[PDB]
């Protein structure tokens, strides 16, 4: 059997090779088109009325076919971009699963109640310390006189 | 395998196009043969024979046009065959792309993703309540309006 990673990496350059063929069967048609242009230019010198229209029709045919060649070439590109973002999606999924596992096993040690107990104890100790300070200053400062 | 037979018959398409092209060039050879006869008949003093020579010339021109139209039809059908070869290749590549998408979706699906969705949401919810409560309780300790007021005063004496 073949790993799924091999299938995607094979499809990548398989679609690239399809683009390659589309490039070639495109490229032959611009050569054909330039030949038609040369023929129509040299033939128009003597006139002859009608056969110029047939050559112009053939020119339009060549343009219409290079249209479709470019179109399928573009379609292969979109297919490749989808299959490429697919593994990015898979990577996002696995990294998200990992971070969720980590965060769960992290906050499984400290919950709502015991930190609340620690926090209430903090507040009580702060109360005690502040009462120490306030009355310690109070009684000995009020012991002072004439000021 | 359609590829080699498509190439095999494309090798015959312009094989016969060159036959057509030679058929054509022979006609311009005969047209050049007869154009100078038109010229000579024009110069020889009696012009009304040149009309019949022109009857010959325009028939030759029509033959040229018909041969060129035949060659153009051949070219068009050839281009159709090439277009469809491209289409079939696109279809096969698309089938392979569907196969690889099947292979990749064989790994993960909605239910595991939904489990991750809800687990992450709950974990972050508890996380946010813990963090907000901690920030509030540490700020339940010292001044806010005062303890911010001298802050820019501290900055003012720095700059």
């Amino acid at each position: 059997r073949k790993t799924p990673e091999e299938l995607l990496r094979q499809n990548q350059r398989a679609l690239n090779r399809a683009m390659r063929e589309l490039d070639r069967e495109r490229q032959k048609l611009e050569t054909q088109e330039k030949k038609i242009i040369a023929d129509i230019k040299k033939m128009a010198k003597q006139g002859q009325m009608d056969a110029v229209r047939i050559m112009a029709k053939d020119l339009v045919r060549t343009r219409r076919y290079v249209r479709k060649f470019v179109l399928m070439r573009a379609n292969i590109q979109a297919v490749s971009l989808k299959i490429q973002t697919l593994k990015s999606n898979n990577s996002m999924a696995q990294a998200m699963k990992g971070v969720t596992k980590a965060m769960g096993t992290m906050n499984r040690q400290l919950k709502l109640p015991q930190i609340q107990k620690i926090m209430m104890e903090f507040e009580r100790q702060a109360e005690i310390m502040d009462m120490k300070e306030e009355m310690m200053n109070d009684a000995i400062d009020d012991a002072m006189g004439d000021e | 395998p359609p590829k080699e037979l498509v190439n095999e018959w494309s090798l015959k398409i312009r094989k016969e196009m060159r036959v057509v092209d030679r058929q054509i060039r022979d006609i311009q050879r005969e047209e050049e043969k007869v154009k100078r006869s038109v010229k000579d008949a024009a110069k020889k003093g009696q012009k009304d024979v040149c009309i019949v020579l022109a009857k010959e010339m325009i028939r030759s021109r029509k033959a040229v046009s018909k041969l060129y139209a035949s060659k153009a039809h051949m070219n068009s059908v050839l281009m159709g065959m090439k277009n469809q070869l491209a289409v079939l290749r696109v279809a096969g590549s698309l089938q392979k792309s569907t196969e690889v998408m099947k292979a990749m979706q064989s790994l993960v699906k909605i239910p595991e993703i939904q489990a991750t969705m809800r687990e992450l949401s709950k974990e972050m919810m508890k996380a946010g309540i813990i963090e907000e409560m901690l920030e509030d309780t540490f700020e339940s300790m010292d001044d806010q309006e005062e303890m911010e007021e001298e802050a820019e005063m501290e900055i003012d004496r720095i700059l």
